[PDB]
């Protein structure tokens, strides 16, 4: 009964401080452009979306720089409207334990942006924490329905480290490093850093060749098997494992270079990762939106029309293929032997 | 109270007529492994203490120098079995206790591996079955799963991929 | 049994026709068109800007009726039926008779050609003020003749808000001084949303039948100092970043224009009918 | 057969006529009208319509009613208006006294869109000067449509055995769409037979899609009134965009 | 109370389900399926659903009936299923034999979207299967299962025929799968979607504006609303079509 009263003080002005100054985007844009699509949350979700940009990046004991709104994440109980967010100060980051692999720090990696969420548009918005590699890969072991609470547990075994904050951190951190997605060069990534820069010659792609996933690029790091988007190798004294000598991809990598679904039973060609989605019924129509769609993370949309591009993540957070089997026991550990 | 020091090992226990018969807290200076237990004919018999030089200790009963009867061994990643041996391996009943899942494996086992019984989760929830035994890493093989959050039993087995592939749906049930 | 030919037309306009290459013709975003216009609340919704914009693709690409340009006007609102009328120019022709207008009672139906516009029926239909009928072949007005049938008004109200309530944001289109036509301007930076919404931001790109690139502010106001166009705005709140604005007319109710970023668009939407006082 | 208009139908409906709302008015209304609808404890709460402002800010028109009986040989609704600027807070829209509306009646031109603004207006003194405030112009124009329009299809509401008007659950539907008769005031009598064919002739017209089963009635008398009613699904809905004012040259126009 | 689900308020209700059609072939969908409607013969034709492809041209799908009887106990209601690919004009969606649809249900993955292609499969001999066979048995796999509508929503008249209930109160209670049952379970039976597997349906019921959203588990991607100011229900299918299978360790 407050959240409807809320999500319409979205709306409007304030009946009788000073706003703080950020960046969003053009989030009606992005609705209009998904629902040229097919995609996404619809025209007036949209909207109160937008207005929750807006009341995220007015609040001035927040300090958000910059805000993304990510997208929605289907829980059985309540959903998760995500927001991805710069602050104008980072949070204090405890330092990692002795033995376990390091953490990305805030503005690095996968914890290059903070993430916002709530439950319905304009709620009450909860920080959600830092993500560390080792509920990465707890992650990637698991295959969950989300709750909509903060506080649940996750599993027992395999041994998530946190709850269900952590594990839709870890989920955010997944899709994030493997569908959001820029047109191709519309960026360009530097070979002495790893920061990205809007080139000025570029021209837009006209229409329906926007929906070839040739024409698109990752514009976020790749997120290795570690867990991490830089894989830490150790320092030695034939040495490195296979997890801490994975250099993946290149930055700015097309969706035609990504790694094909498994064979589904019927057909031996491999799924592509990403598949077309049109606006149009005829290739003739004028002034065409398009996009790509992930079938790795169902879901996961990219769209494009002119210089304004989009990519939102709308599902329940579940990676698809068909490659999760359940996690068998550790295997139990020989005696001193050991022939 | 002969102790007897090797080019080193040493023996600090009682000797009867040259061999070792009774206890005796024989020391291998070479790989540090120790032993202080029970002694017939220069042999372990009975019961004793063994560490090993991977830290693993043995606390149990003995027969003719190798792992016999009833024991309890503690492996170095903290695992803690409690049961039956033979040969040396985890042979008969027995419970392993993982120590970072906090699961545990209760029941049949055979040359080392879990073939048959239950394998409790942290929370309750529990494969109940048979497994894959010492040929497998003691995966489950066939037999029926039992989820406490859910409160869900289904019955199925593995496939040759390694997937869940159920002979009914899943139903309200309890823990076996 | 009702019949489906209407439908069945209005369903034909969708989709790849089932079978010669079809021209390439100038036509403006229609899809961007009905999103500015349904921002600003105005004209006809999203859903019929979608069947006006694949009516038109019927309409522009059709290899018999060679169209160099099409363009939707607005509709007529009818007590029978209505008007959709669209412009083409086709590759007598200059003045008011310039552009061409195809009328349908609704959209994907037989188009009718509307004869061209002569100024003694203008100066005709300026002293009556009649509703349509929405047929084309219809008697006018008894006691004051007008020359011709309904289609020869409608192409004279056609023409008079063309002449007034037809316009373009002002440095967008230049006038040539050898060929006497509109001329686009490539670095055409538009301004904000919410100043679109003046009249110093448009221009007319009609002869006046006001120079030709006259802006809005300068036109004839309504007595009382009112204005004779008003601003309408995508947004209660002036802190939304990006948002549309556009205007009115207050002499014929019902035309208006608008832009969001840089699309912009002009409709009209009404019953012909002018707002001023009527003489008999 | 529908209890209440549905908002996103009327504006589906009628956005063929130009009655369209904003998209951020139409975001705020799906989420304004049940809060105000709780709020005032009313049954019924609908878009009433909107009427155009000079500075663009339009006047966002509600209606609604808890109890609707026939008194004195009408269906009287006891109708709580309501208007807004935004879409979102609802203000109360207080009636007007009887000379007042006299008044008011005589203001012409479209509304400023200022409620604190008020109009000077001078009579003969039996001078005498009366300033007249826009929200009560508002309430005038929205008093004079809705006495004037207010469509419902005939018969689809029933007097019970209270002697109130209450929707009939078990309405068939309009026999002939396309005619004046299947639809009536709101303010008729159930079983009277006081349809809109017994108006004054030429006010209204009435066009029927016989195929997709939609009808649109518009009021010639005040330009901007719209209604539909949809046969197939047996759901109509009504709406005013446009200002308040009155198509006094009727006459010369048909 | 209405007559038959309407389909602007599916896709207003559901639009944040994600359960959202293309803005084109939305019109196409306004224009044709009253078209196909009255050239079918059917009292009610509503969209079904959208089920994804691998090349980007989905699969339509719309369910028709004109009788709803008792048959055994059940509700059956004589449907007829279509499909398209860009929403104006409709093909016919045949039924598929008992012994192939086994052979259907065996194929995995999301469709290609060619309706000529033939998916094969290995029981040696080899067997060619439509795609459209694996379409209509994934389409009334998910419909046996789901077919949400309100409780007591229908009555069973004089002529043992499952008709809507005119006189449909509500549902009281709308947060509890109790006001919920199948489309094929008989008025009066008592069984409803609590009936069903706990665990394999959630419903989110926004308390202030009346609107409840029941979701499938099973087969994510069915998603019901019911509002009950308005009296209004609908359902929509969006997904690849495939049943979740690994459930026990979902929840």
């Amino acid at each position: 009964a407050a959240a409807a009263v809320a999500k319409a003080s979205l709306f409007g002005d304030p009946e009788p401080d000073a706003p703080n100054e950020f960046e969003c985007e053009d989030v009606e844009g992005d609705g209009d452009l998904l629902d040229g699509l097919g995609v996404g949350l619809g025209r007036q979700e949209m909207y109160a979306a937008m207005l929750a940009v807006k009341r995220l990046g007015e609040d001035a004991k927040r300090g958000v720089s910059t805000v993304r709104f990510f997208g929605k994440f289907f829980g059985t109980q309540a959903d998760y409207y995500v927001f991805e967010t710069t602050l104008q100060s980072n949070p204090d980051m405890p330092e990692a334990p002795e033995g376990t692999i390091p953490l990305e720090p805030y503005g690095e990696g996968v914890n290059a942006y903070i993430y916002f969420v709530s439950n319905t548009l304009g709620g009450p918005l909860q920080q959600l924490p830092y993500v560390t590699p080792e509920q990465i890969k707890a992650s990637r072991l698991l295959r969950r329905y989300l709750t909509g609470r903060l506080d649940a547990p996750v599993s027992a075994f395999p041994a998530f480290p946190g709850n269900e904050a952590n594990y839709l951190r870890a989920l955010i951190a997944r899709i994030s490093a493997a569908t959001v997605c820029c047109p191709r060069g519309f960026f360009t990534a530097d070979d002495d850093s790893a920061e990205l820069s809007a080139n000025d010659e570029w021209v837009p792609l006209k229409g329906r060749e926007m929906a070839l996933p040739v024409n698109w690029s990752h514009r976020y790091a790749h997120l290795k098997g570690q867990g991490r988007t830089v894989t830490h190798k150790r320092d030695p004294p034939n040495f490195w494992t296979a997890e801490e000598m994975e250099a993946g991809p290149p930055p700015l990598a097309t969706l035609d270079t990504d790694a094909p679904l498994p064979a589904a039973t019927g057909d031996k060609v491999p799924p592509p990762a990403w598949s077309p989605v049109f606006a149009s019924a005829s290739v003739t129509t004028r002034n065409q939106v398009a996009g790509v769609r992930s079938n790795r993370w169902p879901g996961a949309v990219c769209a494009c029309a002119g210089r304004h591009f989009t990519s939102m993540y709308v599902g329940w957070g579940i990676k698809a293929g068909g490659e999760w089997s359940p996690c068998p026991p550790p295997p139990p550990v020989p005696q001193w032997g050991a022939p | 109270l002969g102790k007897m020091e090797y080019p080193g090992d040493k023996f600090e226990g009682t000797m009867e007529h040259g061999v070792r018969t009774g206890k005796g807290t024989y020391t291998w200076g070479v790989s540090g492994a120790v032993y202080t237990g029970d002694y017939v004919n220069g042999k372990k018999h009975g019961k004793g203490k063994m560490v090993y030089p991977d830290k693993g200790v043995y606390e149990g009963d003995w027969v003719e120098d190798v792992m016999q009867g009833q024991g309890t061994y503690t492996y170095p990643n903290g695992d803690i079995y409690q049961g039956a041996f033979w040969a040396g391996k985890r042979h008969g009943k027995g419970m392993y206790h993982y120590k970072g899942p906090c699961c545990q494996l209760v029941g049949d086992w055979a040359d080392g591996g879990f073939t048959y019984g239950r394998w409790v989760y942290a929370d309750g929830s529990m494969f109940m079955g048979k497994f894959g035994g010492a040929a497998a890493d003691s995966k489950p093989t066939a037999g029926s799963y039992f989820y406490s959050s859910s409160s869900l039993v289904q019955e199925g087995h593995f496939a040759k991929d390694g997937s869940w592939v159920g002979h009914r749906d899943p139903a309200v049930g309890k823990e076996f | 049994a009702p019949d489906a030919t209407q439908t069945q037309a209005a369903v034909s306009i969708f989709g790849d026709p089932e079978l010669d290459p079809p021209n390439e013709f100038e036509a403006e975003n229609m899809l961007g068109a009905a999103a500015v216009l349904d921002c600003l609340g105005v004209g006809l919704g999203r859903e019929l800007g979608v069947n006006i914009a694949l009516a038109a693709k019927r309409i522009g690409e059709d290899p018999k009726l060679a169209v160099r340009s099409v363009r939707f006007f607005g509709k007529f609102l009818g007590l029978y039926s209505d008007y959709f009328v669209f412009e083409v120019a086709f590759k007598p022709g200059k003045g008011a008779n310039k552009f061409t207008y195809l009328v349908c009672s609704s959209l994907g139906g037989p188009l009718t050609r509307l004869p061209d516009v002569t100024p003694a029926q203008v100066k005709a239909s300026r002293r009556i003020k009649k509703l349509l009928t929405g047929r084309l072949t219809s008697h006018v007005s008894t006691y004051p003749a007008f020359p011709g049938n309904e289609a020869n008004y409608l192409r004279a109200l056609i023409a008079r808000i063309s002449a007034a309530t037809v316009v373009a944001p002002s440095d967008l289109f230049s006038l040539n001084d050898e060929t006497g036509e509109l001329e686009r301007a490539e670095d055409w930076e538009p301004p904000a949303g919410r100043e679109m919404a003046a009249p110093t931001a448009w221009v007319h790109v009609r002869p006046h039948l006001p120079d030709l690139l006259a802006a809005l502010e300068e036109d004839a106001q309504l007595p009382g100092e009112q204005a004779a166009w008003t601003p309408i705005y995508s947004s209660a709140s002036e802190a939304v970043k990006t948002q549309a604005g556009g205007l009115r007319s207050l002499v014929w109710p019902g035309a208006v224009c608008g832009g969001r970023g840089s699309e912009w668009t002009c409709v009209y939407v009404g019953w012909g009918v002018k707002n001023a006082p009527f003489v008999p | 057969v529908q209890l209440e208009p549905n908002i996103t139908l009327v504006l589906k409906h009628l956005a063929s006529c130009g009655a369209v709302v904003s998209a951020e008015q139409q975001a705020a209304l799906d989420h304004s009208i049940p809060i105000k609808r709780i709020e005032a404890g009313l049954r019924s709460l609908t878009l009433w319509g909107r009427l155009t402002t000079l500075n663009g800010k339009d006047y966002l028109v509600a209606e609604g009613y808890n109890v609707a009986s026939s008194k004195e040989g009408a269906a009287v609704y006891e109708t709580k208006y309501f208007y807004s600027q935004d879409g979102a807070r609802w203000s109360d829209l207080q009636p007007v006294d009887s000379e007042t509306a006299t008044r008011c009646a005589r203001i012409k031109g479209m509304l400023s869109g200022d409620p604190a603004k008020n109009y000077e207006l001078e009579e003969k003194d039996p001078p005498l000067v009366f300033q007249i405030p826009e929200l009560a112009v508002l309430r005038c124009r929205v008093d004079a449509i809705a006495t004037a329009t207010s469509v419902i299809p005939t018969d689809s509401t029933i007097l019970n055995a209270a002697s109130q008007v209450v929707p009939n659950r078990l309405f068939a539907g309009a026999a002939y769409p396309e005619k004046l008769e299947s639809y009536q005031h709101r303010f008729s009598l159930p079983g009277s037979g006081v349809t809109l064919s017994q108006d004054l002739r030429g006010t209204w017209a009435v066009q029927y899609d016989a195929f997709k089963g939609v009808a649109q009635v518009r009021s010639l008398l005040f330009p901007g009134y719209f209604f539909y009613y949809a046969a197939n699904e047996l759901t109509w809905g009504s709406l005013y965009v446009g200002d308040g004012l009155r198509n006094n040259d009727l006459i010369f126009m048909l």
